[PDB]
């Protein structure tokens, strides 16, 4: 059956300022079937608190989530998504860099 | 408003 | 300009555990306003935008019930594809539906869609003239024999044409503050030396709405399409978008590059230099 691998995108809700209050944002789009797994990281740690969006789907029938969390972003606190998916053959992490 | 009278495949 | 609304449905069996996982919801052009999951407690249609709260009692229970009379079509129809595919019991599969209507500017009906899939695949859609069918195979041959029938082809023509149209129309001015809307984006551009030879430029598009843009550089007036990295648009959470586009620069060379960026909500599109 038709398997496509999760695209992966992390990233902030408003730029990113040291200090301020903000979301943390893992969207992972593109993929079938849906069954997924995302976490958000916080110097290596899962985030307890994370929601998600209601599944959706795109015009050729892959999976779109956001995945997303309020996060205050520092100058030394590394943040990432990890994302497992049947097409992925371990786990997937994709460190957040402010600039993308 | 969603459609109120789907049919089976 | 042009608007739509979209139902989408996924259906996923899961055998031994029970009754397939339903999930639906609903959009007004980039704008979810509806969901139901089978999976959580309130079995229920429930809001997902401030604008459709509004709605009293009626339109929740009314929602409800046929949202609970999609949800075991869908059911009943996991088992009938198994049986057209003679495929095994113990194995997961996905069901996906799709309908809705597209109005233009003056918000009379352009099109009206509903279309299936099955693991994936196109299974059958309805064509531009609301009559005929595009069956994928003979499987879906079947279901278009029982889905052509005289008085189902009229129903979903009643409803793509007429309930979809204005039910599409009342959320537009119910929800007119969001819905209405046009969010032009806000636009910057960062630089970064990726060596003391090359830096990557990158051009912003944030905080818009809706989320069709067009973001594009070019060195010269030259377009750099296949030297682009342009990322996929993306949900900022607080219904506006975002999207970046970055080239490689050699050093020195910043000055020949522009950004171009085009969206509704600008009454010109922008042309953005790092100077």
């Amino acid at each position: 059956m038709i398997q496509r691998t999760p695209k992966i995108q992390v990233y902030s809700r408003h730029p990113a300022e040291n200090g301020k209050s903000n979301f943390l944002n893992c969207y992972v789009s593109g993929f079938h079937p849906s069954d997924i797994e995302v976490d958000l990281l916080k110097n290596g740690e899962r985030i307890e608190k994370v929601e998600h969006s209601d599944l959706s789907f795109s015009k050729d029938w892959s999976f779109y989530l956001l995945y997303y969390t309020e996060f205050t972003p520092t100058e030394k606190d590394e943040y990432a998504c990890r994302v497992n998916h049947v097409t992925l053959s371990q786990p997937k992490i994709v460190k957040w860099d402010r600039d993308m | 408003m969603l459609w109120g009278y789907l049919q089976y495949v | 300009g042009s608007h739509s609304m979209r139902y989408f449905f996924t259906s996923v069996s899961r055998p031994g555990r029970g009754e397939p996982r339903f999930i639906a919801v609903g959009y007004v052009d980039d704008t979810q306003f509806v969901r139901f999951d089978s999976d959580a407690a309130s079995q229920r249609m429930e809001p997902r935008a401030p604008w459709i709260e509004q709605e009293g009692p009626e339109y929740w229970d009314g929602e409800t019930r046929k949202v609970k009379a999609h949800s075991q079509t869908h059911r009943v129809d996991l088992g009938t594809l198994r049986g057209y595919y003679n495929q095994s019991e113990a194995g997961s599969h996905t069901v996906q539906r799709m309908y809705g209507c597209d109005v233009g500017s003056d918000w009379r009906f352009l099109r009206g869609y509903h279309q299936y899939a099955y693991d994936g695949k196109d299974y059958i859609a309805l064509k531009e003239d609301l009559r005929s069918w595009t069956a994928a195979d003979m499987a879906a041959q079947t279901t278009k024999h029982k889905w052509e029938a005289p008085h189902v082809a009229e129903q979903l023509r009643a409803y793509l044409e007429g309930t979809c149209v204005e039910w599409l129309r009342r959320y537009l001015e119910n929800g007119k503050e969001t819905l209405q809307r046009t969010d032009a984006p806000k636009t910057h551009m960062t630089h970064h030396a990726v060596s003391d030879h090359e830096a990557t430029l990158r051009c912003w598009a944030l905080s818009f709405y809706p989320a069709e843009i067009t973001l594009t550089w070019q060195r010269d007036g030259e377009d750099q399409t296949q030297d682009t990295e342009l990322v996929e648009t993306r949900p900022a959470g607080d219904g506006t978008f975002q999207k970046w586009a970055a080239v490689v620069v050699p050093s020195g060379q910043e000055q020949r590059y522009t950004c171009h960026v085009q969206h509704e909500g600008l009454p010109k599109p922008l042309t953005l230099r790092w100077e």
